[PDB]
C-alpha cells in the first residue's frame, strides 16, 4: 500500500450520471483521511435501520477498501449506493438528479448509518444545537478582498452568537456562496491549521478542500503534512466512447498549491486567476466546503 | 408573526408568518418574493438548518427573529 | 454541466458550462485553453455543425456528451 498507487488517470472514483456531487466528497472523506473510518466500522445495532449492514459494507469493502489498495472505483459501485440513498427517500432522485453533498452526506448520515453529529454549536449560550457542517455566513464589506477559512469561521461564529459546546473531531465548513450566481469573495483562502480555542466554553487540520465552479464537483487533498502533499481529483476528467460511452477519473499531484499557501491573501488577491498555475486556480477560487480534522499529519 | 430573512448578498426580506407554520410554507413565501424553488433554498436559525417538516414556534423563533437563507449547489 | 471536447489529435478537454450557453459563449472558452479563434473553430455534435447563435440545450446537448472541434 502507498501513494504511487492513487495518482494517474483511471484512479479515483469514476464518475457517472450527474455523480460528482458524491464521487467527489467520498473521496475526500475516506481517501487519505481517516476520522470518518470508524463509521465504516461499527456493527450493526439492533437500532439501526435494516439496510445498515448493506451500506456499511459497500462503503467499507467495495469503495473504501479498493480506493485506498487499488487507487481505483467503478462507478457500478457508486450507483449501489446511489439506489439506497432511495430506499430512504423516494422521490429524491439521487440514482439521476444532480445533488448537493449536503444532501447526500445528511441522508446517509443521519439516517442510515446514524452518526453521532459531528459538531455541537451553542448560540447565544441557549440550547445546543448538533449538525454535520456549519455554513458560513457574513456580511462583507467592511472585510478585506480575500479572507480565510479562519476569518470567516470566526466572523460566522461571531454574527449570530455562537460556540462550539466541545471540541468536533471533524469540522466541516461551507464557503459563503449564494447559488451559482455569487460568491462572496472571488478567493478565499484556506487556513492550513485552524484555531478555535476562541470558539468553546485547541487546533484543527486542513484535510481536503472540496470545489466547484457552478457545476461540477471536484476536489482536492491534503495527504501529508508536507506543503507539497497535494491532489486534485475529478472523477469525469475524460471519456472514451460517444453519447453511448464512459467516464474516465483521474488524479494528479499539485504541490503548486501547497506553494501558493505560503503567499499571503494580500499577496494573492494582487493575482490574476490566468496567472494561478496549475490547479491551484479552482482550489483558491472554487472553494465551496473546506474540510478540517483534529491533527495528524501535523508535527509539532 | 413578522420576521426577517437575510440572503448573503446582503438583502433583507420581512414574512408575515405564524408561529404554527412550517419550513415548507414558509420557503413557499420566499419564493414567491425571489422566484426560488424550495428545492434550492436552505434556511438557517441560530447556526441551525431547518427541517421542512417542522414549525417555527418548534425551533423557538419569535417575532422579530432573523433567519438566513442560502442556496444549494446542486452538481455531477 | 460539465462536457468533453475532442480534436482530430486524440487530445480532450473539458468544459464547463450551462445548457444556456451559447456556441459563441463556448468556443470563447475553448479559445483560452488552446488559444484558436473562434473564427477557425468548427464544433460538431451528433456529426451535424453548431451555429453561433443557437443554445446547448437546443441541440439537446446534455451533461457528459462530446462534441468534436475542427479548424475551418
Amino acid at each position: 500500500m502507498g501513494l504511487e498507487v492513487m495518482v494517474g488517470k483511471k484512479k479515483g472514483i469514476q464518475g457517472h450520471y450527474n455523480s460528482a456531487y458524491l464521487d467527489s466528497t467520498l473521496f475526500c472523506l475516506f481517501s487519505f483521511s481517516s476520522v470518518l473510518d470508524t463509521v465504516l466500522l461499527r456493527p450493526r445495532s439492533k437500532t439501526d435501520v435494516e439496510y445498515y449492514k448493506e451500506t456499511q459494507e459497500l462503503l467499507r469493502t467495495e469503495i473504501v477498501n479498493p480506493l485506498r489498495i487499488h487507487g481505483y472505483v467503478c462507478a457500478t459501485k457508486i450507483m449501489k449506493l446511489r439506489r439506497i440513498l432511495e430506499k430512504v427517500e423516494a422521490a429524491s432522485g439521487f440514482t439521476s438528479e444532480e445533488k448537493d453533498p449536503e444532501e447526500f452526506l445528511n441522508i446517509l448520515f443521519h439516517h442510515i448509518l446514524r452518526v453521532d453529529p459531528l459538531l455541537r454549536l451553542r448560540s447565544a449560550g441557549q440550547k445546543v444545537q448538533d449538525c454535520y457542517f456549519y455554513q458560513i455566513f457574513m456580511d462583507k464589506k467592511d472585510k478585506v478582498m480575500v479572507p480565510t477559512s479562519q476569518q470567516l469561521l470566526e466572523w460566522s461564529f461571531i454574527n449570530s452568537d455562537l460556540k462550539f459546546a466541545e471540541a468536533p473531531s471533524c469540522l466541516i465548513i461551507q464557503m459563503p456562496r449564494f447559488g451559482k450566481d455569487f460568491k462572496m469573495f472571488n478567493k478565499i483562502f484556506p487556513s492550513l491549521e485552524l484555531d478555535i480555542t476562541d470558539l468553546l466554553d485547541q487546533q484543527m487540520e486542513l484535510f481536503a478542500v472540496l470545489c466547484i465552479e457552478t457545476s461540477h464537483y471536484v476536489a482536492f487533498v491534503k495527504y501529508g503534512s508536507a506543503d507539497s502533499a497535494w491532489l486534485f481529483f475529478d472523477s469525469m476528467a475524460d471519456r472514451d466512447g460517444g453519447q453511448n460511452g464512459f467516464n474516465i477519473p483521474q488524479v494528479s499531484r499539485c504541490p503548486e498549491v501547497g506553494e501558493y499557501l505560503k503567499m499571503t491573501p494580500e499577496e494573492l488577491h494582487a493575482l490574476d486567476p490566468k496567472n494561478i498555475q496549475g490547479y491551484a486556480r479552482r482550489l483558491l477560487c472554487d472553494a465551496y466546503m473546506c474540510m478540517y480534522q483534529s491533527p495528524t499529519m501535523s508535527l509539532y | 408573526m413578522q420576521i426577517f430573512v437575510k440572503t448573503l448578498t446582503g438583502k433583507t426580506i420581512t414574512l408575515e408568518v405564524e408561529p404554527s407554520d412550517t419550513i415548507e410554507n414558509v420557503k413557499a413565501k420566499i419564493q414567491d418574493k425571489e422566484g426560488i424553488p424550495p428545492d434550492q433554498q436552505r434556511l438557517i436559525f441560530a447556526g441551525k438548518q431547518l427541517e421542512d417538516g417542522r414549525t417555527l414556534s418548534d425551533y423557538n423563533i419569535q417575532r422579530e427573529s432573523t433567519l438566513h437563507l442560502v442556496l444549494r449547489l446542486r452538481g455531477g
